[PDB]
DNA sequence: CGTTTTATTTTTTTTTTTAAA
């Protein structure tokens, strides 16, 4: 019972479950629930084998074989899923050494696929961090946009070059830059630093169930490092995403904020 | 000056002493059912009306601000809790953070609601609850709107409450926290959208009746600001009547933009109201033309192409087969001049049509009818704001003399022959809009009034394409005929002389009872058995001779047997058995035989 | 224990659209 004050998650729960899981696995389906179908090992120690062997990073993988399972981990995922899935991850860069102990472990994954929606026409306060996957067409072709995580600071006596990563958006101030003995005044520039690449582009919905003489509403959001351009831009696909939301700058005199809430989806994948 | 807890008192009087027994069937405890239904975790919201209080006393009937009230009563049985852990996303997350371990609004869990127009909205009707319908305009949707969130301190944990009503705002700090207090030992502030209230959020312009606007007066819209459960509550061009509050807005920001108490008043919201139940009285009735007697009164006779029509009412025929859909709606096409009352029939399906439309010769070019675009650099971009033929979906839009319009107005109409299809390379799109309305053409013959002389499409001047998307082409002349026209017009003049035309031939059908024993037609699906299918498609084929032997007659498309297959089954949806039979389409040959064979003689 | 806050209008070239004997 370890646990954020406003939540009923933890990282062990889970990640047991899930490599009990994942040892619960010959391919369930090829294996266990579809046993007329066969491809008789845990798919996952398979691909360590067929990702290593194929030397051929950021695998793809679902979680809709987690119904056999306990189920809680199904909510408790589906519901703080920015918090439990690098924990799902570090089950798997922990069967690393399930079939090769001395690799090169310097590599980490990609990644779901397995919630259902309807449309996009009406949701709710209730729907707001969930999972969620909906599907239409492309309208445009986009350019990149980075983002920043750190600052690479300078000096004016014997060199305090200091430096140090954001949690996301402050740097602290004592007269210098880790105080170290402030022969100067704090120091700062923006440069030297890691960046984080995304751009932006829409979809149109378009299936048989639009309603009667109505327009198009549409979606929209960024990618993440790997997500960025794996677009022939324009066609009937699906994504799935979290739904996410943001305040907005009320007016632009000063720092008011508006009552109503932008949203948009987390970025995460695509289906072909 | 009245006591607000006084009143508190009252209420709990009302409430509690309510099994009110007028009827067999009310020593129950009503809002006790609802209570529990509280206690169910179901119902958010509850309704208050004129009757409800009326009995109860008379202040209040003019004493209910509509505002203390509202918040006096929802702290009143906030705290009533007379009556299971994990049923609310937040609300057991408060057990989360009282694991380890408000104002009764950030618990909300629960809301309660309660003759005359905008031009007549007097200027003293401030926080008055009033009564207005309007037509909606500008549909737009929704978002998440905050109410108080959680900037907890993190090094001193209180998770700050600020509870709003504004529209704008403005951030909280680092940390009014106590031990963030004098005390040294504080860090900074930061919200939690998990532990955080919102709420849905729909609104849009609403525009004049148009049928009580003066001689001299240009209609006029207000704004509509609809928050919280009832969201989602009414499409465009429904028209509507509301009952809520008229409430100023306090625009403030600039200091001299505002500042003369501009006041840019709105609105805010309770309801949207639109101006088997029926299964006792419909086994009261079993019959199928009495609709055709009770369905337009206006004209005596002429009763083919009005069951000609109540089949497009009736619809009924569709099928998904290779993936591809079929085009299960109805298109008539109409020639003449006579004094039809085209435009009686035109609206009589407008008004008891429910979803219909209606436009004429040259108001709607081809942009407008369906999807077009726009110009501003005052608003941002431009969109497609689709037309009536855009909008008609399950259901008609009538065009009046459409021959008249233009020639190649008929191609974007065509295009939606093929229902469903609306294709624009306009906004960088092949879009598709999903044309799914039934097409109603009404238009009069060429120079003449039907010369017989110049013969079809000689006189006609329509290219083929069109007729071929057209099930049923009609021509009406009914030329000089002694007897004729006197049923007619003392016919006319009864509802001159009176106000209700037929008298002693039939029970007359108002628009609700018509409707709904039209509601529950559709949903046959009916059996065509199968002697059918080797049967008809030779009784197609005496079609096909005798239009081959003469040479100078119409074309034909794959779309006349498709039409003669697709009226039939359709009408079995009223006659409710899911019998498509022999009399379900020898009265589709029968009605298609009379489409034609009657201008020669 | 004091002393300070805040506004923009007309013309282009494209893609839309529209006119007379
Ligand atoms: N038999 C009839 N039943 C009902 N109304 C009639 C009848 N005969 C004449 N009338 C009245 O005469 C009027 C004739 O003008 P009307 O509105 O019919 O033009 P229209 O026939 O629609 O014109 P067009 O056919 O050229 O579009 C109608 O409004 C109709 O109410």
């Amino acid at each position: 019972q370890l646990v954020v004050w406003g939540t009923n998650v933890v990282v062990s729960q889970c990640k047991s479950k899930f490599k009990s899981f994942i040892m619960r696995f010959i391919d369930p389906s090829a294996e266990q629930d579809e046993i007329s179908e066969n491809i008789n090992q845990p798919l996952y120690l398979q691909k360590l084998e067929e990702i290593h062997t194929l030397e051929e990073p950021y695998l793809n993988l679902n979680c809709a074989h987690l119904k056999t399972f306990d189920q809680d981990l199904y909510r408790q995922l589906i519901c703080y899923p920015q918090e439990v899935i690098p924990g799902f991850d570090m089950a798997i860069n922990e069967m690393f050494f399930e079939r090769y102990p001395a690799a090169l472990l310097e590599h980490q994954i990609q990644v779901f696929n397995a919630d259902k929606t309807r449309n996009m026409r009406s949701l709710n306060p209730e729907d707001m961090d969930q999972l969620i996957s909906i599907s239409g067409m492309v309208i445009r072709s986009s350019n990149v946009i980075p983002e920043m995580r750190e600052a690479f600071f300078s000096c004016n006596i014997c060199s305090f070059s200091t430096t140090v990563e954001v949690d996301r958006g402050r740097i602290n101030q004592p007269t210098l830059c880790t105080n170290c003995n402030t022969n100067h005044c704090f120091r700062l520039i923006h440069n030297r630093s890691e960046f984080t690449d995304k751009q932006l582009v829409k979809l149109q919905e378009s299936p048989d169930d639009m309603a009667a003489g109505q327009t198009p509403h549409n979606v929209l959001l960024y990618a993440h490092n790997d997500l960025v351009d794996k677009v022939q831009p324009g066609d009937r696909v699906t994504v799935t995403g979290i739904y996410r939301a943001t305040p907005l700058k009320t007016g632009g005199l000063s720092s008011s904020v508006k009552s109503v809430y932008k949203t948009h989806v987390d970025v995460v994948h695509f289906r072909k | 000056r009245r006591d607000y807890a006084q009143d508190r008192e009252s209420i709990k009087t009302f409430l509690s002493e309510f099994c009110k027994c007028d009827d067999d069937g009310k020593k129950e405890f009503v809002y006790g059912s609802q209570l529990v239904k509280l206690a169910h975790r179901e119902q958010v919201l509850i309704t208050i009306d004129l009757d409800d209080l009326a009995e109860f006393n008379e202040s209040l009937a003019e004493a209910v601000n509509c505002r203390r009230y509202t918040s006096i009563f929802s702290d009143v049985i906030a705290e009533l809790l007379p009556s299971v852990h994990a049923k609310d996303a937040l609300d057991v997350y408060i057990e989360h953070r009282l694991m380890m371990e408000f104002p009764s609004e950030l618990m909300k869990r629960f809301e309660v609601g309660f003759a005359h127009s905008i031009r007549e909205v007097k200027a003293q009707h401030i926080g008055k609850l009033v009564t207005v319908r309007g037509i909606v305009t500008r549909c737009t949707e929704v978002k998440p709107m905050m109410v108080v969130a959680t900037y907890t301190c993190d090094r001193c944990g209180s998770e700050t409450y600020q509870p709003v009503n504004s529209l704008s705002f403005t951030p909280v700090h680092d940390c009014p926290s106590d031990d963030c207090r004098v005390n040294k030992a504080g860090g900074r502030l930061y919200l939690q959208t998990r532990g955080s209230k919102f709420v849905k959020f729909q609104e849009v312009k609403m525009q004049e009746h148009s049928d009580q606007v003066p001689v001299g007066h240009i209609p006029r819209s207000m704004t509509i600001m609809c928050r919280g459960e009832v969201t989602r509550m009414a499409q465009p061009g429904d028209h509507i009547v509301v009952s809520g509050v008229f409430l100023p807005l306090m625009r403030t920001g600039f200091a001299q933009m505002i500042q003369g108490l501009l006041s840019e008043t709105f609105l805010q919201a309770h309801r949207i109201i639109c101006i088997p139940e029926e299964l006792e009285e419909l086994a009261q009735d079993d019959f199928y033309e009495r609709l055709a007697t009770s369905l337009a009164p206006e004209i005596y006779g002429h009763l083919d192409v009005k069951k000609a029509l109540l089949l497009l009412l009736v619809g009924g025929v569709d099928k998904r087969p290779d993936g591809m859909k079929i085009r299960g709606n109805i298109n008539i096409c109409l020639m003449g001049d006579p004094g039809v009352a085209k435009s009686q029939l035109l609206g009589y399906i407008s008004r008891l049509a429910v979803r219909s439309q209606y436009t004429t010769g040259r108001g709607s070019s081809g942009v407008g009818l369906t999807a077009a675009v726009m110009k501003d650099p005052l608003t941002g971009e431009m969109t497609l704001e689709g037309g009536a033929l855009v909008l008609a979906d399950q259901g008609v839009c009538c065009i009046d003399e459409f021959d008249k319009m233009a020639d190649q107005d008929r191609t974007a109409i065509h295009e939606v022959m093929e229902q469903q299809t609306i294709s624009i390379a306009k906004a960088g799109i092949m879009t598709t809009l999903n044309a799914r309305v039934s097409i109603l053409a009404a238009a009069n013959p060429a120079f003449g009034r039907y010369n017989p002389r110049r013969t079809v499409e000689q006189n006609i001047q329509l290219p083929a394409a069109l007729l071929s998307r057209f099930d049923l082409l009609w021509l009406i002349q009914d030329k000089p005929d002694r007897d004729n026209d006197l049923r007619l017009a003392k016919h006319i003049t009864y509802v001159h002389s009176h106000s209700k035309q037929p008298p002693t031939r039939v029970k007359a059908l108002d628009m609700n009872l018509m409707r709904r024993y039209i509601n529950l037609c559709k949903r046959k699906n009916p059996t065509i058995p199968d002697e059918l299918t080797d049967y008809i498609v030779g009784a197609y084929v005496e079609l096909r001779r005798e239009a081959r032997n003469q040479k100078d007659m119409t074309f034909t498309s794959a779309r006349n047997l498709l039409g003669i297959l697709r009226l039939s089954t359709a009408l079995a949806r009223l006659r409710l058995s899911d019998s498509v039979e022999k009399d379900d389409v020898a009265e589709a040959l029968r009605l298609l035989e009379m489409s034609k064979d009657s201008l020669n003689q």
